[PDB]
């Protein structure tokens, strides 16, 4: 069998090493290079979702080698409902980035005139760190790249973004890496757990065997420890997947780098956090999960209300889509962690709906503020008249993340909505007052940025508003399709996902309540 | 055979073109929306004579299209179920929207972007048909939801006026509100049912409790409030007026409005049930005809007197609803009515303000009964079905819904009655102001304005919709005949007649014949006045929406605010703040251990010979200390 998760997560890595090896003169040729690389996982990712069979078993397309045996770690790759979704997220989404960053480091001096194919080599290696994260079926494996997608990330926030970059990269990195590192603590414990127990050969890092392990009862290990080993995972996809109050490095890296690295910060990559709770904290610690859903539960629709409400506070529109995001990831964690069908199927859609519409709105955001030259929302008006395309675009990305049910995000946060209900209806309630604040912050910056009059120096002056040229117009078409497509018909996504979800619902003994 | 689904398809689709093809069909789009607007339509027709064609269950047509969210126990299928109650509302909504359209085409022939126009008006009407024709609550959330967008997009039309975002956006926020309530409405419905859909939710009603069941009610009659501008989420509906003319002819007829309505008497089954929640629609419907009746008699602008109107006639129309099967079908029978002759009202109000320079102020207008006869004779149509007369539609829905609400019985009878008669009574004198102040009287005309009879192409939507306001209400109460085509969806019900019909009918026209004669007095007999004149407390009152746009001001707006810096400044102070403390601690422990880098050999020297530490600590781990 060919090993198509091994070339789908290789490729975007030998394809940025090449990049960056171009010689200087060859800045489109990088460019375009970088594209087709893009387009290639893209292609790899097409047939292995189109190979993939939801009915089948859960694992599929799995790769197994000896990696480092002495560490008891495997290069174990394989790919789930949950995995799958979002690898087909990320691949469709880095050759957008790429398309939409057409000319984001065309300024960058220096560098030995690298800086265009530094940055698509940045990019392409985070996707390819994105991609095995999700595939990898090791813990050790998983959280290799899960620590070291950060760093390729930090240096395309530090390098290329606004003034302020090196101390958004320097909190993005630390913030990160401080969680990552309780990670490392987590899993040290979990492999020294694993050698004490005799359900193991020695110390392990397969996934599905310790799963599997745990699941039978055969790897029963004293609660306290396993409650310190879900604390330190849980706390490093917190800071990953900006779960409140952790958020606080997301708006500044998000609103200094560049709108393409910021979207793959936030849509992306910040997505492995989420999806490391949905398959390694439930899975690995079931019983210390169920123990603290409470609190995470709690923290979770915190996150949404308090980052919704300080969106609605921001002055920059690109620290406001910033906070909107980590409202956005309070939903995913809260329909993570109420364990229930419904719920998990929800948070896992709405990880696809808010890549691609944190994605599309981020972006033209950042078109915007790159026609104009402040992030400020006072600072435009009447935007509308001057580019009507521009601002409807906009309109269409924010009912998106408003959650329209004409758009693909209210199915997935009403699924999480519901799921919530039936286990936590005050929880479930207190979200729900997000469906109204998103609407505010989303209206009322419309309102002040593009309805109006046209500000000074919008229409006229040196720096006018003009209208997407066509590139940014096949960057922005493509997310609201899918947008429309996932809303009006998200049944093939939850094909794949429904399976999945079941099977970890089963693994970890929850089930969805039954109705009174 | 045409399926049902065509029904959306038409006018999304033509939509779709609008909002896609862009300025390409800038100059034949109008054209493209009406001709949607006019298909669907005719769809609908065909589809209520096939209804018509079928009798007993037969009558309704379920169709389900797809799968939709097959997650786990929620198996949620795409349908429509166009039933009874249904087609009443999509005939409804296709014909007044494609009139509405055909008098937009000369309403907004003389402004730019009419394409764009005719592409959100066919959305609205797409989503009205969606929220209605959808055989469970999520699609019908998707169609509220839709119907919220679609307005929010008609009402920021003209984006470049300040006022009109501003409405947009509170129209959408106060929806939303709604909205929400809906949601939790439909968590509950899932959690204790495990069902969305119209048939599941309905046969597992019995069941639950009543405390289940009112909470269902209660939110789904906030949802309403939040479409049918119900208070306290009734203050958008005076700001929605900045957009054009026939925006709010559409909103106020049909779909936005009418989804309160639609959402209460659909949902018959459950309120029912629940006693408790039938009570809270009630009272939420009198008080709010109340307000609006009173909002109505002090505004100025012919938008926002006949805003007032229209709330004032929803809440009429929730009242009915809340009083169970007794008045479910009269209240249908009240909004068709309604959707006729207030939109004849609107377009009207539409056509009086293109002639008068896009003038909304009722006091500069005046004397214009001879200045426009179709439009004078057009709003005077829809003005005596308003008001109620023996012969105009209203008269039978109006008394319909008294009699149905003063026999509830009781000291809730009695206030129910009570309320509806004052209701009347202010409708009838706020009108008449109204007309009165456009039609008769001195001119009043300033800027040297010059009407002109408006247009066939708005013209005719005109008389279309006067010959509505005429003869809908009298074709559907005569024999009962829209009683009983609802009888097999809506509760069945007998006629407890605890007061002669004749003597409601008599007390009702009493009550308009002294408010029309208040209203002359003042207005008729005594010269309109050009300026605002003072007056009791109550008056000013009034003139700001019985300071209902305050009161949001005041708590929410201010209340938002003020968390909204709380939250920042946790924000910026304590959540970053724990970080900043690390970092500095961490800062001011690495000087100071650099301080122990002196630098002179002998002090480095010292600290190895802190080595008697080591020796120290190795005795006393025998030590056992
Ligand atoms: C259960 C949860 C319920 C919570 C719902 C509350 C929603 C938010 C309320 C504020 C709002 O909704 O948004 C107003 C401002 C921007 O205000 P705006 O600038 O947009 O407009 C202003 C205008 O200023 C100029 O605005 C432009 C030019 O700038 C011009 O066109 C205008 O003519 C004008 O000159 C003008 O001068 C100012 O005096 C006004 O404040 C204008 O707004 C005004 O809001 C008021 C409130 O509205 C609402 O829906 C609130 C009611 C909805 C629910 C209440 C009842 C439900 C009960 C259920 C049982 C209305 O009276 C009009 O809506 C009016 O319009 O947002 C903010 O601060 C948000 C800050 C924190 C909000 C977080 C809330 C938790």
């Amino acid at each position: 069998t060919f090993p198509w998760l091994t070339v789908l997560w290789a490729v975007p890595v030998v394809g940025a090493a090449v990049v960056i090896l171009l010689p200087a003169a060859q800045q489109v040729l990088a460019k375009w290079l970088a594209l087709a690389v893009s387009v290639l996982t893209l292609a790899v990712t097409a047939v292995v979702a189109i190979g993939f069979d939801p009915a089948a078993a859960q694992y599929q397309f799995v790769e197994s080698h000896r990696w480092i045996p002495s560490f008891g770690t495997g290069y174990i790759l394989g790919v789930d409902g949950i995995a799958l979704a979002l690898v087909v997220l990320t691949a469709v989404l880095v050759p957008l980035l790429i398309i939409a960053g057409w000319n984001d480091a065309s300024r960058q001096t220096g560098l030995a005139g690298r800086s265009v194919q530094a940055y698509l080599a940045l990019t392409l290696a985070v996707e390819g760190m994105v991609l095995m994260s999700l595939v990898a079926l090791d813990i050790l494996l998983f959280y290799v790249f899960f620590e070291a997608m950060l760093i390729p990330m930090y240096f395309l926030i530090g390098g290329f973004g606004g003034e302020n970059r090196s101390r958004a990269a320097v909190k993005f990195l630390l913030y990160n890496l401080f969680g990552g590192l309780i990670m490392l603590a987590a899993v040290i414990g979990l492999y020294v757990v694993t050698a004490g127990s005799d359900a193991f050969a020695a110390g392990t890092f397969d996934f599905r065997e310790i799963v599997a392990a745990v699941s039978s009862g055969e790897f029963a290990v004293n609660p306290a420890i396993m409650n310190f080993l879900f604390l330190g995972f849980m706390f490093a996809f917190a800071v990953k997947a900006p779960l409140w109050p952790f958020h606080r490095w997301l708006p500044d890296a998000a609103v200094e780098a560049t709108p393409a690295s910021a979207v793959l910060m936030m849509a992306v990559m910040d997505k492995v956090g989420t999806f490391g709770m949905l398959r390694y904290c439930l899975q690995l610690f079931p019983d210390a999960s169920t123990y603290f859903r409470p609190v995470v539960i709690t923290l979770a629709a915190i996150g949404i209300v308090y980052g919704a409400v300080l969106a609605i506070g921001q002055t920059d529109v690109m620290r406001l889509i910033a906070y909107t995001s980590i409202s956005h990831f309070g939903f995913i964690i809260l329909g993570i962690f109420v364990m229930t069908s419904q719920g998990q199927s929800g948070s896992t859609l709405y990880m696809i709906n808010h890549g691609i519409s944190t994605a599309a709105l981020f972006l033209i955001a950042g078109f915007l503020v790159s026609r104009r030259g402040s992030r400020l929302i006072d600072s435009y008006g009447g935007v509308q008249k001057v580019a009507p395309v521009l601002a409807g675009t906009f309109l269409v990305a924010g009912l998106a993340t408003l959650s329209l049910p004409g758009l693909a995000p209210f199915i997935s946060e009403f699924l999480v909505l519901i799921g919530t209900f039936t286990r936590y209806p005050v929880v479930a309630v207190f979200a729900a007052t997000a469906l109204v604040l998103s609407a505010v912050y989303i209206l009322w910056t419309y309102q002040r940025m593009m309805t109006g009059p046209v500000r000074d120096g919008i229409g006229d002056g040196d720096r006018p508003v003009r209208d997407l040229v066509p590139r940014e117009l096949v960057v922005v078409a493509p997310l609201l399709a899918l947008l429309l497509v996932l809303g009006i018909y998200p049944k093939p996504a939850l094909d794949v996902i429904n399976p999945a979800v079941e099977h970890t619902l089963t693994t970890i003994g929850q089930t969805d309540p039954e109705p009174t | 055979w045409l399926p049902v689904w065509l029904l959306i398809a038409l006018p999304a689709a033509g939509a779709t073109i609008l909002l896609l093809a862009g300025r390409r069909s800038d100059r034949w789009g109008h054209l493209l929306g009406c001709a949607m607007s006019l298909a669907a339509f005719a769809v609908g027709t065909v589809l209520f004579a096939g209804m018509l064609g079928r009798s007993g269950e037969e009558r309704a047509v379920h169709e389900a299209l797809f799968s939709w969210v097959p997650v786990g126990g929620l198996q949620v299928d795409f349908g429509l179920q166009l039933d009874q109650l249904s087609v009443c509302f999509v005939l409804l909504i296709t014909g007044v929207g494609s009139l509405i359209h055909i008098y937009s085409i000369g309403y907004m022939a003389e402004d730019p972007d009419r394409r764009r126009f005719f592409a959100y008006l066919n959305l609205f009407l797409a989503a009205m048909l969606l929220l209605v024709l959808a055989d469970n609550y999520l699609g019908l959330y998707a169609g509220w939801e839709g119907v919220g967008l679609a307005s929010y997009l008609l009402i920021g039309f003209w984006s470049h006026k300040p006022s009109a975002a501003t409405a947009a956006k509170k129209a959408f926020v106060v929806n939303r509100v709604g909205d929400m309530g809906l949601a939790i409405a439909l968590m509950i419905m899932f959690a204790t049912i495990g069902s969305i859909s119209f048939a599941g939710v309905f046969a597992a009603a019995p069941g639950l409790s009543e405390a289940t069941l009112s909470a269902i009610g209660l939110l789904l009659l906030l949802g309403a409030c939040g479409k049918s501008a119900q208070v306290p989420l009734q203050s958008w509906l005076g700001d929605a007026m900045e957009g054009p003319t026939p925006v709010s002819a559409l909103i106020h007829a049909a779909t936005m409005v009418t989804a309160g309505v639609y959402l209460i008497v659909r949902s018959g089954p459950i309120f029912d049930l629940a006693p408790t929640a039938q009570t809270g629609v009630v009272i939420v419907g009198a008080v709010t005809l109340l307000f609006g009746a009173i909002i109505g008699c002090a505004k100025d602008d012919i938008k926002k007197a006949l805003a007032a109107s229209t709330m004032s006639q929803i809440g009429y129309m929730v009242l009915a609803a809340g009083l169970g099967p007794a008045g479910y079908a009269f209240a249908i029978m009240h909004l068709l009515t309604h959707g006729f002759f207030k939109a004849g009202l609107f377009l009207g109000a539409g056509s009086v303000m293109h002639a008068m320079n896009d003038e909304v102020n009722m006091r500069r207008y005046g004397g214009l009964r001879k200045v426009l006869p179709v439009t004078f004779a057009t709003f005077g149509l829809g003005y005596l079905a308003i008001i109620g007369v023996p012969p105009l539609a209203g008269f039978f829905s109006k008394d319909g819904i008294i009699e149905a609400a003063l026999g509830a019985g009781g000291a809730r009878g009695v206030i129910l009655g009570g309320a509806a008669i004052l209701g009347a009574g202010i409708t009838a004198f706020y009108m008449t102001r109204v007309m009165l102040m456009t039609f008769f009287g001195e001119k009043r005309w300033a800027a040297n304005s010059h009407p002109h009879e408006a247009p066939a192409v708005m013209t005719w939507p005109m008389i279309l919709l006067a010959v509505g306001s005429v003869v809908s209400g009298g074709a559907l109460a005569i024999g009962g005949t829209l009683s009983h085509w609802l009888e097999p969806v809506v509760g069945t019900h007998e006629a407890h007649h605890a007061v002669p019909v004749w003597v409601v009918t008599a007390i009702v026209l009493a009550v308009v014949a002294v408010g029309i004669a208040v209203a002359y007095r003042m207005y008729a007999r005594q010269a309109v006045p050009e300026e605002v004149p003072e007056g009791s407390a109550l008056t000013v009152a009034a003139r700001r929406d019985l300071y209902g746009d305050a009161f949001n001001e005041a708590v929410f707006m201010r209340g938002g605010q003020t968390l909204t810096a709380a939250m920042v400044t946790v924000d910026d102070k304590a959540v970053d703040g724990t970080a900043g403390g690390l970092a500095a601690l961490v800062s001011r422990t690495s000087d100071a251990l650099r301080q122990v880098q002196t630098g002179f050999a002998r002090s480095y020297a010292l600290s190895m010979l802190g080595g008697s530490a080591l020796v120290v600590a190795a005795i006393l781990a025998v030590q056992l200390w």
